[PDB]
């Protein structure tokens, strides 16, 4: 560590703190995770075992390259690249214009290019949400934050302390389901798509009830049809509102054709049936996209 | 099934990077082919007694298997290596661990927290954190798409099989995990419903029944002798009803290959 001058902070995150620091041989920017051990007890926690493991057999340009792990007998330290800002806070510096369209499609083109690659390295993700998505001033857009990551080679199951936040979070999840898939990576990235278009979170639940009833307001009440095995789901409860699927021009007026479309196809309840990365990127709506440059504040 | 395809091609890649040395327990001076055995069965009973997943102690068994490739151990601290790796692959799979205290209590305190967690940092280094290897529970949830119908007895049978040959260095080593669950499976599927090693699934692996044919002959004997064999918590395991009690089952005398 003697090689690092610490910059500034940059989070605090997924426990402890990190920095934005200078190799002061090199000149390289970097970002450092600091862990301390402490731990509090019980060794590294499993979340670095992860991310480490996991993250360092993903190496693409849409994900954010883990540098180097410094292992000391009395601290632990993740050196990744560093991006100069997270799309969180893009989206909110950009509420008066919004995000051009051209530019969103950029970004939603990257982020499935690097979750296909998850996906095919048999990584899910798990938190896609918009501070866990960082950008730089060139136009890419990377994954970022694999604590929650899985390996699926085997069935990954469900665990109700270890999950996205509850607007990112797909259906399957709200209801119940005994095993995590590839779809609720591309619930994820369906719900920022729509928030990018909107300026406005697509789902935004105070609760886990309150979560599952938006979403059933925007999208319909899901019966037996729409999605076999619904009713049977643990936490289906009979009781649930029958609402019926809102007209998609009204909720992403912006939106095109294609682009309802695609949305439509990220949103399908039925995880079996929901679009996967690499044929979401396929999609028509993909035609025409370039990469474009932000206006970045900082 | 998009991204079936590639998984499986992945994990074929990163089977062979992963692989221990073959032949590292002639060059290991102070342990045997039985010390091992016993440890695994013991990772088993462990693994059976905190109700662990089978793939944690498919991994553990791994991160032993290339740590011993490359280091030096005496006898009395084996377990140390056992256990850390059993800890280590609790965190990467489990949902949540069992605690390190419990790895502690399951060794009767023949070591410290201090030490299993000093060694856990040693297995780290010296697998560079490369966790997440395939095994052969991988492999067979992949083989398992391919039957006709989806027949429960041939599943449990298939990683009860797996699960053996982790016990026996000499011969299981010599195989990669897609072979061994190959055989695992065709040697199941036989003894339970007497269909082969399907038309697919040689598609899928390259694999044909000759070239599984080392691996299934020497897992047929490991089946056939394994009531007699020095280490039982794995055919205890399996006579549950969890898994259909398919260690009752008679393997068959012949293959006819």
């Amino acid at each position: 560590m003697e090689n690092f001058q610490k910059v500034e902070k940059i989070g605090e995150g997924t426990y402890g703190v990190v920095y934005k620091a200078r190799n002061k041989l090199t000149g390289e920017v970097v970002a450092l995770k600091k862990i301390r051990l402490d731990t509090e007890t019980e060794g590294v926690p499993s979340t670095a075992i992860r991310e480490i493991s996991l993250l360092k057999e993903l190496n693409h340009p849409n994900i954010v390259k883990l540098l180097d792990v410094i292992h000391t007998e009395n601290k632990l330290y993740l050196v990744f690249e560093f991006l100069h800002q997270d799309l969180k806070k893009f989206m909110d510096a950009s509420a008066l214009t919004g995000i051009p369209l051209p530019l969103i499609k950029s970004y939603l083109f990257q982020l499935l290019q690097g979750l296909a690659f998850c996906h095919s390295h048999r990584v899910l993700h798990r938190d896609l949400k918009p501070q866990n998505l960082l950008i730089n001033t060139e136009g890419a857009i990377k994954l970022a934050d694999f604590g929650l990551a899985r390996a699926f080679g085997v069935p990954v199951r469900t665990y109700t302390h270890e999950v996205v936040t509850l607007w990112y979070r797909a259906p399957e999840i709200l209801l119940g389901c005994k095993y995590y898939s590839t779809a609720v990576d591309i619930w994820s990235l369906g719900c920022i798509f729509a928030e990018m278009v909107t300026r406005r979170a697509l789902f935004p639940g105070d609760s886990e009830i309150d979560q599952l009833f938006r979403i059933f307001r925007t999208l319909g009440t899901p019966d037996e049809v729409v999605w076999p095995g619904v009713t049977s789901m643990p936490d289906y409860k009979p009781s649930f509102p029958k609402w019926a699927r809102q007209d998609f021009s009204k909720v992403v007026p912006p939106l095109d054709e294609d682009g309802r479309s695609l949305l439509s196809q990220m949103l399908h309840y039925d995880p079996n049936k929901r679009i996967s990365a690499k044929a979401a990127l396929a999609h028509p709506f993909f035609q025409d996209v370039t990469k474009p440059v932000p206006h970045l504040r900082l | 099934p998009d991204y079936h395809e590639d998984i499986h091609t992945y994990l074929r890649e990163m089977e062979v990077k992963c692989k221990p040395k073959v032949g590292y327990m002639k060059k290991q001076p102070d342990i045997t082919n039985s010390m091992r055995a016993i440890l695994v069965d013991w990772l088993v009973e462990v693994g059976e007694e905190y109700k662990l997943q089978n793939e944690t102690l498919h991994l553990a068994v791994n991160y032993i298997d290339r740590f011993l490739s490359s280091m030096s151990v005496l006898r009395g601290k084996l377990q140390l290596v056992g256990t850390a790796a059993m800890l280590l692959a609790s965190k990467f799979e489990e949902i949540y661990p069992p605690e390190v205290a419990e790895f502690v209590y399951i060794t009767d305190d023949t070591y410290t927290k201090k030490q299993v967690l000093r060694m856990e940092h040693l297995v780290l280094k010296v697998l560079t954190f490369d966790l997440a290897a395939p095994t052969v529970n991988q492999f067979l949830t992949q083989y398992f798409l391919h039957q006709q119908p989806a027949n429960c007895k041939v599943e449990s049978l298939a990683m009860f099989l797996g699960e053996l040959s982790l016990i026996d260095a000499d011969p299981y080593l010599k195989y990669l995990p897609s072979v061994i669950a190959g055989a695992a499976f065709h040697l199941a599927l036989y003894t339970v419903t007497g269909q082969s090693w399907p038309e697919s699934l040689i598609r899928k692996t390259g694999y044909t029944l000759e070239s599984l044919k080392p691996c299934l002959m020497d897992l047929h004997q490991t089946y056939l002798k394994a009531p007699q064999h020095a280490q039982q918590s794995i055919r205890e395991k399996y006579k549950n009803s969890k898994y259909h009690g398919v260690s009752l089952l008679n393997p068959p005398e012949t293959l006819n290959l």
